[PDB]
RNA sequence: AAUACUGCCAGCUGGGACUGAGGACUGCGACGUAAGUCAAGGAUGCUGGCAUAAUGGUUAUAUGCCGCCCGUCUUGAAACACGGACCAAGGAGUCUAACGUCUAUGCGAGUGUUUGGGUGUAAAACCCAUACGCGUAAUGAAAGUGAACGUAGGUUGGGGCCUCGCAAGAGGUGCACAAUCGACCGAUCCUGAUGUCUUCGGAUGGAUUUGAGUAAGAGCAUAGCUGUUGGGACCCGAAAGAU
RNA sequence: AAUAUGUAAGAAGUCCUUGUUACUUAAUUGAACGUGGACAUUUGAAUGAAGAGCUUUUAGUGGGCCAUUUUUGGUAAGCAG
RNA sequence: CCCUGAAAAUGGAUGGCGCUCAAGCGUGUUACCUAUACUCUACCGUCAGGGUUGAUAUGAUGCCCUGACGAGUAGGCAGGC
């Protein structure tokens, strides 16, 4: 009879998708990515800052 | 083009390597990696406006 | 504001649940609507368009027909069905011995059917017989032999009969319709 | 009748179904079978080809008694034949019995040959009849002996 | 006749309503709304007034008594979207409240014939009162001016822009 | 035919057993986009590490949405709307990228705005305004089971599948877009940045090709 | 390092408005083994006041904004284009003969009682013979001749039915219908046999020819919308002409 | 040149074999239409299909105007085309 | 940018008031106002696809579900007063 819609209504929302849950588990939606400070090329930067 | 897929669908008897015969049009491109060795970029810029008469 | 492709509210241009006020008719139509429901039928489809239809396109079958249909190899012992009227070909001097269905029968059709041993059934015996079409076979007289449509389509060199009344010399035999005296057509 | 008929759905609506550019006048483009050699000549060359002219040698005092010759085929002729009868001569086909039929009486004039008889012998009484229809009749076995 | 029937007639019995899936919990209040803080009382006769906040009752509605000897307000029950509540806040505990609810606000509604054509008080409600607000304002007097404020009643002024007031 | 409890709980059961796949489908996907992008910015990283250019790929498909109006639209403008399925102002199509597909929408340019989708955006969309094709009617999505009915042959048995499918494109992506019916996006809430629309969005406009601020748009739209 | 900018969150929470359709249960799901509960296929719970002109409806006015005089011919009318001072009543696509298309009804290779006759509770209803009209055979100027080589043909496609199969499909039969190649009849143009009142007959075989045809008949009668023609012919309107 | 414009993108198709014929070839050579067999899921590029196709009957209309761009006559025109 | 060039007849119009580091001219950033447009929901009607004969009391042209759509002169049809 009605459109429930997802975004709000974590029922629906978990009635479309069990990810949903395991998603929220693990905190996905701000996950963290393992810093590793490679460099860049002394060729490519001064081709950037060539004036 | 026919006899040539005619030609596919034989070589595709013998061995059963899902041909994809039919065409497809100009896709958009892949990735690569273009170097720069020899092959440094030359900064570009407009040129002043000149009669030329 | 929509950019319509299609037509809007047009309906499809058949005939549903036909003009006249038929009781008998009526009621046939309950029963094959109910078994186009839910017999998922053909059948049953096809019969209900053929009750459905008009007169013109209801045209009287023939006995010599049924014979015909009957004289088919290996579809004699079947039943034949007939959406119309079944008219007396007395242009025959034989006929076989299976039953025959159908809304109508003339008085000589119903001598010829009988005199050979079939029975002339109506097709509410015929759908309690047989709900599904078991070993049925129906047919269709023909629809292009009227005089509306061999006057249907006229004009220069189609060869399409015009809609005369009277016929003889000095009536349309003439300028238009030879060379002597004007042009052909 | 009246109240099935359009003139109810006009009341109201200013020009009856005629309209407002081009008016119901009375006879815009002649009256009768007008103009068919000028204005209506694409009309008469379309949908009556042949209706201008004469053709043929004229008959001064025609009778349609004289081109009285009605016309039947030999199916129904079979059928001319009276049923409660027929079924015997049908099962008893033989020759020296054979039914006599009397086409004049039976209102024809002509007997034309359109196929398939049995192959009974069976006598004919008419005044006119086609090639392939007498060779039908005797291939049955039968005759035709003409009248008047 | 004058008006023949129809061919058909509706259904005379009502058919059951569906199973409505609107569950009751119970109120969450604001955060600004803690027991035995001040308030101020905007809408019915008290409209205007600076009173204690003492229990929210089950029937999401607020308990209060002025108290009754400083300002004229008695106990009652108020609405939280009708009060503003104040960073002003006194201690309570050491009463005893959990006598009062509902079934002790009964109205003993009126025989509806009974018509008010021209024209009392329960000895047990007036000596809560009395229990109550001694012990109240024995938690009061502590504290300086509490009494004149509760005392007063607040308005507004040429300047009052209440988005920019602090109450 | 009592027809209450084992029937009942064997389709309990199916079902579950269907949540579990449809789950760990999902978090191949989840594994496949992370993966995929994160070795896109690393791979990013090492030819700039290198001294190279990382020249990346460009996007198989794109976002259309119809701007412009029904009213005063050549005939060719008129018949290529009508092919991608934008019959009124404000609504959208996935696209799949071709020559083909690209020269209609430079034919198309001055009545859509087309660019690059994300992840997020098609999530959103396929949520909030997502419906199907069932008998020529639109329905809403709103159920897996409604969607493998539709889509069992291609598959599919879940949105997700669906969205997947849609967001790397495969080899049923046709059947997948016909299958959604077109998207009718309401005005953007944040307006549309500019005084005036009807000007290609480099110079100071809306129309065409608004390659990466389309997820912007979309959701200003959503 | 951090912040800005861009993007991601199936992160949390607050404030506001509009809406509450539907009406026993069925389905999808969530929390827990369970008990059941739930925000899960559309709002319920608690409370107050009124219990009446209070809400509402009608009507007049006031106020804010908008609004040109109707009908007509017109590319374009509020028009400095016509008719209209106002009111009542009357007032304009009708009927008829013949017909086309479609639909309904009866009968069906037949169909039509109603010119007429018998009868009758009387211009009704009922019954009936002979014909006659239309149709069942066309073609030709006419004399005239006159529609199965074949399962009424062959090919392609075709709803439906039958066989195998759970299904996909595979095969057989294949009405109507569509395209085509054939055969038959008439007309035209050719050949010209047995024969012959030697000037008649026309067998057989043909042809980029032609027909409003045959190729297991479909039509007749009544009624209705619509359209056509002749009639005053949707209503009103000449200058004229004739007796 | 641009813009406009025709056609093809297969099942009524491709290949193999041999049947017909008064046509054609020096010729079982070729042509046209067929028998029998093989080629499927990508049955021959994209996208969309709101059903695809077919007939009958009939109204009104046959005074047209305006804008971008192209353009004729005219000095030009709310000019004429 | 401004000034001269720049002269028509009832009195007279950036629409008026009026505006001068503007309420003018050029450009940029944001916020804001509002269409019978867009989105969501309800209701009326139409069109399409569907379901429902079983018994009782109902009309099976009935009852119910789903989806889309609603401009209109001449005109056509359909249901009604």
């Amino acid at each position: 009879v009605l459109k429930k819609n997802p975004l709000k209504n974590k029922q629906v929302l978990l009635r479309l998708n069990p990810y949903a849950k395991v998603f929220a588990a693990e905190k996905l939606g701000s996950k963290k990515a393992e810093k590793t400070g490679t460099k860049p090329a002394a060729v490519f930067t001064e081709t950037l800052k060539h004036d | 083009r026919v006899k040539a897929n005619a030609a596919k669908r034989a070589e595709a008897k013998a061995q059963g390597v899902a041909v994809q015969l039919k065409r497809q049009p100009a896709q958009p491109r892949e990735s690569r990696i273009v170097s720069t060795e020899g092959n440094v970029p030359q900064t570009l810029a407009p040129v002043p406006y000149e009669t030329f008469i | 504001g929509i950019d319509h492709t299609s037509k809007q509210h047009k309906r499809s241009g058949h005939r549903t649940a036909p003009k006249s006020d038929n009781v008998y008719l009526k009621l046939l139509v309950k029963l094959y609507t109910f078994l186009a429901r839910r017999t998922d039928a053909p059948f049953n489809k096809v019969v209900l368009k053929a009750l459905f239809l008009s007169k013109i396109n209801r045209p009287p079958v023939s006995v010599s027909r049924i014979a015909r249909a009957l004289k088919q190899e290996g579809a004699a012992n079947k039943t034949v069905v007939v959406v119309g009227t079944v008219t007396d070909d007395a242009r025959i001097f034989e006929f076989p011995k299976t039953t025959v269905a159908a809304l109508r029968f003339t008085a000589g059709a119903r001598a010829k059917i009988v005199k050979a041993g079939g029975e002339c059934i109506t097709l509410d015996q015929l759908a309690v017989r047989a709900p599904k079409g078991q070993n049925t076979l129906i047919l269709r007289g023909p629809r292009n032999s009227r005089e509306a449509v061999r006057h249907f389509g006229m004009g220069p060199h189609k060869g399409k009969a015009p809609r005369i009344l009277s016929t003889g010399r000095k009536f349309e035999r003439a300028r238009g319709r030879r060379r002597s005296k004007g042009f052909k057509v | 009748p009246s109240r099935f008929t359009k003139t109810r759905k006009h009341r109201g609506h200013v020009s009856a179904g005629k309209g407002r550019i081009g008016k119901h006048r009375k006879h815009p483009g002649g009256r009768g079978m007008a103009g068919g050699q000028h204005h209506h000549r694409i009309n008469m060359d379309k949908y009556h080809p042949g209706y201008f002219g004469k053709v043929g040698m004229r008959y001064f005092h025609k009778q349609q008694a004289h081109f009285w010759k009605p016309v039947l085929n030999l199916d129904k002729l079979w059928t001319l034949i009276p049923e409660d009868k027929r079924d015997q001569y049908l099962k008893s086909a033989s020759k020296e019995t054979a039914p006599v039929i009397d086409t004049l009486a039976a209102g024809y004039g002509k007997i034309l040959g359109k196929g398939r008889i049995p192959n009974v012998p069976v006598i004919v009484k008419a005044r006119f009849v086609s090639k392939l229809a007498e060779e039908k009749i005797r291939a049955a076995g039968g005759v035709v002996e003409l009248i008047a | 006749t004058a008006q023949q029937a129809p061919k058909w007639y509706p259904s005379e019995d009502v058919a059951a309503p569906k199973k409505t899936r609107k569950a009751v919990r119970p109120q969450k209040l604001r955060a600004s709304l803690v027991p035995g803080t001040v308030l101020i009382l905007l809408a019915g006769r008290f409209r205007g007034k600076r009173v204690v906040y003492l229990k929210h009752l089950e029937d999401n509605t607020l308990l209060v008594t002025g108290p009754f000897k400083v300002n004229g307000v008695p106990l009652r029950r108020v609405n939280a979207r009708y009060v503003i509540a104040t960073s002003t806040k006194v201690s309570v505990e050491g009463v005893n409240v959990e006598k009062f609810n509902v079934e002790y606000f009964a109205k003993e509604k009126l025989t509806k014939k009974e018509k008010k054509e021209a024209k009392e008080i329960k000895t047990e409600r007036v000596e809560d009162q009395k229990v109550v607000d001694k012990a109240l304002l024995a938690e009061i007097k502590k504290t300086p001016l509490l009494k004149q404020y509760l005392s007063a009643s607040f308005s507004l002024k040429n300047g009052d822009k209440p988005h920019l007031l602090k109450f | 035919a009592e027809q209450v409890a084992a029937e009942r709980a064997a389709r309990k059961a199916a079902n579950k057993e269907k949540r579990a796949i449809i789950l760990e489908r999902n978090a191949a996907y989840q594994k496949e986009y992370e993966t995929a992008e994160r070795n896109i910015i690393q791979a990013k990283r090492d030819a700039k590490a290198a001294g190279s250019y990382y020249v990346e790929a460009q996007h198989k498909l794109v976002f259309v949405v119809r701007i412009k109006g029904i009213n005063k639209i050549p005939p060719k403008p008129r018949k290529v709307l009508q092919l991608l399925r934008l019959t009124r102002i404000n609504s959208g199509t996935f696209v799949k990228v071709t020559k083909a597909t690209l020269e209609l929408l430079k034919l198309i340019e001055p009545y859509v705005a087309y660019g690059y989708p994300s992840y997020s955006t098609i999530r959103q969309l396929v949520y909030k305004r997502g419906f199907g094709k069932i008998n020529k009617q639109r329905v809403p999505l709103s159920d897996n089971a409604i969607i493998e009915a539709n889509l069992g042959k291609y598959g599919i048995l879940s949105i997700d599948d669906l969205i997947h499918e849609i967001i790397t494109v495969g080899p049923h992506f046709k059947q997948a877009n016909n299958f959604l019916w077109p998207f009718k996006l309401s005005n953007p809430s944040g307006g549309w940045g500019v005084p005036r629309k009807f000007k290609h969005f480099i110079q100071g406009g809306s129309f065409g090709n608004r390659e990466e601020f389309i997820n912007k748009l979309v959701k200003s739209m959503n």
